[PDB]
């Protein structure tokens, strides 16, 4: 019936599940690394 | 029963996935960032107003040459500012007054626009004639547009009503890819900075990352309790804010694969139109139905400033190539540069 | 659908 979605849905799911995730914390720390080694060139602050 | 088992095991994926978050979640963003002096005080002041428009403004992009940005205004109007001189370069008659979106190409040599038409429209603004007129229009779209990008010259991805996205080859008018997935109409579209992906937005309150070379859904980012009006990547291709009418802003990280902050206040409930990062991506500008724009501090999720001088609604906001400048469509028929 | 983008445009309900 319908499972043309639900087929759709898990395969979609699966293909999300199967990733590596960087730990917030480094991913935290790449984002503040980026922002105050750029600082210098926004003039909306520098 | 052959569809339960697929409702069952969607939900087990997605408790997994949710497990796989959760044991990322190791630190908070406020917790790493807490050591960083925070911005203390933005005061921009409007510097430049480009009066001209009739009616109230929809959408505006900036050029690279962080100078020159067009805008679509509801009086069927497309116009090419000089936001230095405050001077008009080219008003292209619009064929439509329900005009949505408008963009410039990186080369400045064309510009497009789109809306209620479901067609996204190409000008050359470059002719060697020195008149612009319509050098294409990549009908296609089965939905409104409500956002389209120029990746160059030549082709330009266009999200719509439809809820898909297409890349499309301006020159041959051809769609050479279509982004499904998405339950909800597409509201924004912002490229990550090296052209090869692209997160979206939709009403389905979830935003996507998309590869453009094989047209495929990477990651959902899940989170928002509505429609998300704004999508924008931050500068360094890694992560991305969001703005939806649940009045809250939100950062994802892409390689996380989860949200990293909420930027909200209980005294803000009205819903986001445009968000915009700064040249370091420090700041996190936003326009709200209200007639301010908050500046948010994108790493402290502190609330650092205000763009208050509109009279009606913020419709669309960009800062500069340079990080020079910011812009702001409103309601109000006018654009104001900040800094 | 298409009142989202009216929503959008102006447009009053």
């Amino acid at each position: 019936a319908s499972i043309a979605q639900a087929r759709k849905l898990v395969e979609q799911l699966k293909m999300e599940a199967n990733i590596d995730r960087i730990k917030v914390s480094k991913a935290a720390a790449d984002l503040m690394a980026y922002c105050e080694a750029h600082a210098k060139e926004d003039p909306l602050l520098t | 029963s052959e569809l339960d088992q697929l409702r069952q095991e969607a939900e087990q994926l997605k408790n997994q996935i949710r497990d796989a978050r959760k044991a990322c979640a190791d630190a908070t963003l406020s917790q790493i960032t807490n050591n960083i002096d925070p911005v203390g005080r933005i005061q921009m002041r409007t510097r430049r107003t480009l009066r001209g428009h009739l009616a109230k403004i929809y959408a505006m992009h900036w050029g690279t040459d962080s100078r020159l940005l067009v805008s679509a205004s509801q009086d069927g109007k497309l116009i090419i500012w000089d936001s230095y001189t405050t001077n008009k370069v080219h008003a292209i008659p619009l064929r439509s007054s329900w005009v949505m979106t408008c963009a410039y190409a990186p080369s400045g040599n064309y510009v497009a626009c789109g809306g209620l038409d479901n067609i996204c429209s190409i000008y050359n603004l470059k002719t060697r004639e020195g008149n612009v007129r319509v050098s294409r229009e990549l009908a296609g779209h089965t939905g409104y547009l409500s956002c389209c990008r120029f990746l160059d010259d030549n082709q330009i991805v266009t999200s719509s009503g439809d809820t898909t996205c297409a890349l499309w080859d301006i020159e041959t008018g051809q769609q050479t890819t279509t982004f499904t997935g998405h339950t909800g109409d597409v509201m924004s579209l912002s490229l990550a900075p090296d052209t090869r992906l692209f997160v979206s937005g939709a009403c389905d309150a979830s935003a996507k990352l998309w590869d453009v070379r094989e047209g495929m859904c990477r990651q959902t980012f899940t989170g928002h309790e509505s429609d998300i009006n704004a999508i924008c990547f931050f500068p360094n291709g890694n992560a991305f804010a969001t703005g939806s009418d649940d009045a809250t802003c939100r950062l994802f990280d892409l390689r996380a694969d989860q949200e990293l902050m909420t930027y909200s206040h209980d005294n803000i409930i009205c819903g986001i139109t445009s968000v915009s990062f700064s040249k370091s991506g420090r700041l996190l500008l936003a326009g709200y139905d209200d007639f301010n724009c908050n500046v948010w501090d994108a790493l402290k999720a502190d609330r650092a400033g205000v763009l208050a001088g509109h009279d009606n609604r913020v419709s669309c906001l960009g800062v500069t190539d340079d990080g020079m400048a910011v812009a702001t469509g409103s309601w109000d028929s006018f654009l104001k540069i900040w800094n | 659908s298409i009142g989202k983008a009216f929503k959008i445009l102006g447009y009053p309900d």
